[PDB]
């Protein structure tokens, strides 16, 4: 016959590759499709979607719906910080679990920005101020207000319109940043203060809570898919 | 006017003072069957005015604590109306819905609800080598309730009901790709999802799955002062929406 | 794909686009140059490897079974299901409903067994593995009538040849298979729970086709299953609880998260 | 009938089907379409950002 | 193929599609649209699996012998057939005459016999599978002049390589191969009755080639048919009863089907 | 002198045949042609349906 | 030679598979066809053939 | 490439090109027709060996690891680079950024094991190479659940067939790889110094996924680097000292040639 | 779909990619250009010999 | 299927062969190049470079 000759590569099962192979079943017709509500192309449209974050998770918190909810309260005079997180999705506690924490559990590598909605949940009596910030890397997180705006920030005010939107910018060195941790690729820290104080009138609570919201822009992209570690087994089911 | 809304379905009319739009399904909006991808070949029943119209289920007091609530979808409406029967002497139908859920309170009182609209939530059992009983999942108008502890493992037919995991082993803070809106007490007191009918067949026998199960969830409890009202109710309403029915039998 | 990124000035303006109600379930469509200046930036990152025929299309070990030229266990039977194994199955249900055609692979491997008989010189093995679709007769032992195959799918392999391959078909009678079903098969709605026929794929049977040796051999077949094809419709939160059993979704009750230190710490425990 | 496509780069290949069935072919690698519309917002009302959200 | 459904209304009309007279020995047409009011339904169903050639045209073993490297049954005879396992020759038989090309494939193994021989070590087997048309020389031993194979068709294979197959043309003098015969070769109408030449294909033969090991080796073949390019002609009832002798179409009397316990009761017994 | 033919769906493959007999060829998988009426109505008079079989 | 590499699925035997194998006699000439009565072509055909049904078949 | 050589005569001219001043930092263009008489050479040389995708691109042993089918040492683990060994290693830091496309082939071997097991009959061997990207679960014995690969690039070779070998792309988050860093990673500029993550491409992990004898066999998998689609950027200095570590540029101080024994001597000691 | 390109000589072949990653693709050998005078002459001023290189 | 018969050199592994091979991740797009100053495409460019020669190198 046709003269040939083998390459390095024959007979090897690699599986990730893409080769035809003849059907065990041959003129098996399919069933039609039908339209089905929702259709899923892409999994950067399910990574555009907000998701609660838990940012409190403090010993028992994560065993209740207080995960969820980020106190803050009428106190003595302001500047007084009511959270802090690191930028890190797919590492930090607060975002592993989250939504778009879990589409980058499966990926190597993430790029673009971040946006963090944020929704007042105090009664309608209730209002206040607060310095949504980020911080770029470099300089450890802020631990003052005054440190805290000297980065990236919106002053958010409570009225009707009951959300405010931190979008998170890409700045970084790289293309790319590792969804692991390493310090090469540190990501800067997301933290937020009392503009102004909490203020009541008498008869409504003084104690009010915050809930917070993540996904991704439209400028986000992933690469390079891995095994999540978010999952096991020791035996078949 | 943007927080004024009115919807009309048959004899029943909703009107809303605070309303935070309406949200449709997966921007797919409740149509017919259409004939190229039917399979049954008999001709529909479709009873119009008679099915689709607005159905009051049984209110629930909200509570400081509350953990929350699920209602599940066809087998909600089973006993009500003349949906409860044709439903009952039809072997075949599909439908989609318009779900209300209606709480309101005064400008001192704080909260936040969820409401969402899952299809296929398909829930566990507190013993793991046993899967529920039909009378520890389906209500019938009347809600079912979560719980903020485990349910302990006995020789149970139980639901495994904890709002954390919300009953189904995921992330309760994830239930947001799921057509959903919230009811903050300082903002609205109504919400407005439509469902279009999601299933992997064309009709489906209706009881015995349910296709689709609302859920009302607190993530930030009730509260108010001395002196407020302490009886805050949710009501939920229901209206199905474009109602066909094929397979007409005895009834059962 | 990826967008580009526009230059924006300065804004004094009776624009609001950073506050929203996020009460009406709508996700904002705020970029970064709404709430900042900005400069242009030209973006050639793209979305490819995200796409949910990239996302499923790797083959994943779903099984693995175990059968002896000699003594009991002479086959291996296994109904064919991708819920044994967590990682596929896991990957698979961020969907509620799935369309796909297979693609199997098998990879067979032979180990001596101990024991004391003098002179072993094992012949090459031979190996038969048998699709059988739903219904149908089921061998009962190694040597009966089920293996002549007249009509039921198969595949022979020698040793130290390349892994054998086949494609298999949709094979659901629904328009697509279903990861989740809320119901019950009886009208009744009685008996088990969640389980449903739309995912019926027949069963799997494996043996030897001579003992080649004149001591013991016991084989280990790896069953691999490739999505490829796929269509997917309806997305849910991933699984957070490890899985119990195949058949459920039955699980222990999970933490939200792992813990740390503080609301302010920057660390994890 | 060989079809030729443009590959993955920061050229083309070809391709020959062999095979009578088509659930033997390759997979379909470079189907890049999305719309995560369906998604995010499913409103009912236009939502502009730039204006209120509600009224 | 399938038929799209028609939409219809209610009647009142002199038309009388349900009755009908079955005694006239043609089936009724009737489609569901007569009796009772449908839908207009399109269907995309196709009836490309019921092809008589997809029905039949897939490998089915139907037969394996044995023969020895050591001591008698040297080599292994059969007269070629598809009648001697029951579910190939069950398929055949829902038609009288039948038309195709065989594709042969042989699947051979070796297993290691039980001995006292010290230090065996096996060379690799080589097998030759001699095809003798009708007529003509039959080897009578190991080493005849008969395996020379000047002209008649042979293969040899070495193990560990893929199965031989060999295409085999429609041979029947005859213009239809027969799988009824109600008559005799005979004039006299004696001797044996349903035998006929129109379904002779030779005989085939399998010997080892080399003795490789000092030691026993017993191989097995098995022989696999798949018809292709097919024509049949005039459907029969399929076969009731089991099959008791491959020349004969002799049977025990059997029941018409299995029973139940009322003529009303909605289960099986 | 290669055939291109369609495949089975819910594309086009290529094939060339390499040998001098017909009966090497590959299966006729795609010959989907049929007459149920020699089996059914047999009858030498032909039978409308919405008129008596017998008068 | 030409450059090859072999994929998954070579050297097995499956049974529902197509491919053209040589012939063992080749040059052979087949006999010629003749029309005979009630061709079959498809299994539908001889589907829609009514069969009486054995309804009753309680014990004897 | 090369150039042609042109003629010249005499010259007497105030054209000085063999003076020149090397104190401002450029090589002078001087050609041998300048600084004598020279006659016209069609030269037909090519510089077609010295390409950087010539120079580069040649499998290179990078590493070698051992692991057993019995006892300890089940897996073998690499963390990838080509700083293990010295060839490969000294040939890219002949520049500071370089950018290319792995092309990985790996020469698996097996070595039976002295031992006092009688009658020993090995299977052939299955061995499982299993690339797992920077990040996630990492097998901590043979028979985890992370040989599943459900999302890891995997092969499976059985042994006595071609080398496997398989492509991998440009893996950095940077523009090009690094060979050098005059850094910390560390904001304090603490810690390990030279480190850096742009190099990073995760860890391979190879096992048997049999014992196919009941002696021990122990096996050794050799890794191949080749280098394409290369582009290289800033020259630097071969290294003139011998390596001492894979992380670090740690050297002995190194005499700057060999020796002889004048400056007018015309051989080497 | 196929490239045909110069052989190194002191003819022709022919190639296909098969493969839908340009990371796949073979070798590039044949790619001659160069430009030393980045590294020879990287003076603001331009040199010209048979001229000082310092007046 | 297509009669092929292998030649001399299949199966070994020659370390200068040029062959495609298929990619073990597929889609995947790598990062933008940027122009880096000073690339270098031949060895000949920087051969052509002055170095200081160590004309002196008897004993210390
Ligand atoms: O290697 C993999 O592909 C592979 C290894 C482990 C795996 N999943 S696991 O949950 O870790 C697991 C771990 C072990 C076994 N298991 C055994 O090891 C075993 C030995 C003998 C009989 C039965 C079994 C058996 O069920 C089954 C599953 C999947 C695939
Ligand atoms: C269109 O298909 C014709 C273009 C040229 C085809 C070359 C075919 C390559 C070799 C045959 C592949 C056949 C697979 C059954
Ligand atoms: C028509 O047959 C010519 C079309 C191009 C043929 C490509 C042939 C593929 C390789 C040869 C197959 C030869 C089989 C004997
Ligand atoms: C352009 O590519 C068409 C020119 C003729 C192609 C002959 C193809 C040779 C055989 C197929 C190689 C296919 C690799 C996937």
């Amino acid at each position: 016959g046709l003269p040939t000759m083998n390459t390095p590569g024959s007979c090897q099962f690699l599986t990730s590759d893409d080769f035809q192979s003849p059907s065990a079943m041959p003129q098996y017709d399919v069933t039609p499709e039908m339209r089905i509500p929702g259709e899923v192309k892409n999994l950067m449209e399910i990574a555009e979607v907000d998701s609660v974050v838990p940012v409190q998770n403090v010993g028992e918190k994560v065993n209740s719906m207080e995960a969820y909810q980020i106190p803050v309260r009428s106190n003595e005079g302001s500047g007084t910080q009511v959270f802090g997180f690191p930028l890190q999705p797919g590492y930090s506690s607060v975002f592993s679990r989250t939504l778009l924490g879990e589409i980058l559990n499966y990926y190597t590598h993430w790029s673009g920005s971040i946006k963090l909605t944020f929704m007042f949940c105090g009664s309608a009596m209730a209002t206040g101020k607060f310095l949504l910030a980020y911080s770029p890397p470099g300089a450890g997180a802020p631990t003052k207000r005054v440190d805290a705006m000297l980065g990236t920030h919106v002053i958010w005010d409570v009225g009707l319109q009951s959300s405010c939107v931190l979008c998170i910018p890409w700045i970084s060195q790289t293309h790319y940043r590792f969804v692991a941790s390493d310090e090469y690729t540190a990501g800067g820290f997301i933290t937020c203060w009392y503009q102004t104080n909490i203020v009541v009138p008498a008869d409504a609570q003084s104690s009010c809570y915050i809930m917070c919201f993540v996904s991704a822009c439209n400028d986000f992209s992933v690469r390079l898919l891995k095994d999540t570690p978010f999952i096991s087994q020791q035996n078949f089911f | 006017s943007d927080r004024a809304r009115s919807i009309t379905l048959g004899n029943s009319t909703i009107t809303t003072q605070e309303c935070a739009n309406v949200v449709v399904g997966y921007g797919v909006w409740p149509d017919y069957l259409k004939d190229s991808e039917a399979t049954a070949e008999d001709q529909p029943t479709q009873p119009d005015v008679a099915t689709c119209r607005f159905y009051t289920l049984d209110s629930v007091q909200w509570q400081k604590t509350s953990p929350g609530w699920w209602w599940k979808l066809p087998d909600a409406l089973s006993n009500l109306g003349l949906f409860g029967q044709n439903m009952q002497y039809h072997y075949l139908g599909r439908t989609g819905y318009t779900v209300h859920v209606q709480c309101n309170a005064s400008k001192f009182h704080q909260g936040c609800l969820l409401v969402v609209c899952v299809p296929e939530a398909e829930m566990g059992c507190a013993t793991l080598d046993n899967t529920p009983s039909s009378a520890e999942l389906l209500g019938g108008d009347t809600a079912k309730e979560f719980a903020d502890k485990p349910v302990a493992s006995g020789s149970n037919k139980l639901v495994q009901r904890v709002v954390y995991n919300a009953g189904m082993g995921v992330g309760v803070g994830n239930l947001t790709i799921f057509p959903h809106q919230w009811i903050n007490l300082r903002t609205n007191n109504s919400a407005t999802i439509v469902m279009p009918y999601t299933n992997s067949v064309p009709m489906d026998n209706m009881f015995r799955h349910n296709n689709v199960t609302l859920m009302v969830i607190p993530f930030v409890p009730l509260d108010y002062c001395p002196g407020s009202t302490t009886y805050v109710p949710i009501t939920v309403t229901i209206a199905p929406m474009c109602a066909e029915y094929n397979g007409l039998r005895l009834a059962g | 794909r990826v967008a580009d990124t526009v230059g924006t000035g300065p804004t004094n303006s009776e624009a609001i686009p950073a506050l929203t109600a996020a009460e009406t379930g709508h996700t904002s469509q705020v970029v970064p140059g709404d709430t900042m200046q900005t400069r242009h930036v030209k973006n050639y990152h793209s979305r490819s490897e995200s796409t949910i025929e990239n996302f499923l299309c790797r083959s994943a070990c779903v099984y693995f079974t175990e059968y002896k030229n000699s003594g009991a266990k002479r086959y291996a039977e296994w109904v064919l299901t991708p819920r044994q194994a967590a990682q596929l199955r896991r990957k698979l249900e961020f969907f509620t409903y799935v369309r796909f055609d297979l693609e199997l692979t098998f990879v067979i491997t032979s180990t001596q067994q101990p024991s004391t008989t003098q002179n072993q010189d094992a012949q090459i093995l031979t190996h038969q593995i048998m699709y059988v679709p739903p219904g149908g007769p089921v061998p009962d032992k190694v040597d009966s009538y089920v293996w002549q195959t007249s009509t039921n799918p198969s595949v022979f392999w020698t040793e130290g040849n390349a892994p054998p391959r086949m494609s298999i078909p949709f094979l659901s009678i629904g328009n697509a298979y279903s990861n989740f079903y809320d119901g019950w098969s009886e009208f009744s709605r009685n008996g088990v729970y969640g389980i449903n026929t739309l995912n019926n794929m027949g069963t799997l049977y494996a043996r030897h086709v001579n003992a080649g040796s004149t001591g013991p051999i016991k084989s280990t077949i790896r069953i691999y299953f490739k999505p490829k094809h796929v269509k997917a419709w309806i997305p849910r939160p991933p699984r957070l609880c490890q899985y119990e059993k195949a058949k459920n979704v039955n699980f222990q009750p999970s933490g939200v998260t792992t813990t740390r230190q503080s609301i302010t710490t920057m660390t994890n425990t | 009938g060989a079809q030729v496509s443009t590959q993955k780069t920061g050229i083309h290949y070809t391709n020959i089907n062999y095979y009578k069935d088509a659930a033997s072919n390759s997979a379909n690698r470079q189907d890049f379409t999305q719309d995560p519309g369906k998604f995010t917002e499913p409103v009912k009302d236009i939502m502009i950002k730039s204006l209120p959200a509600l009224n």
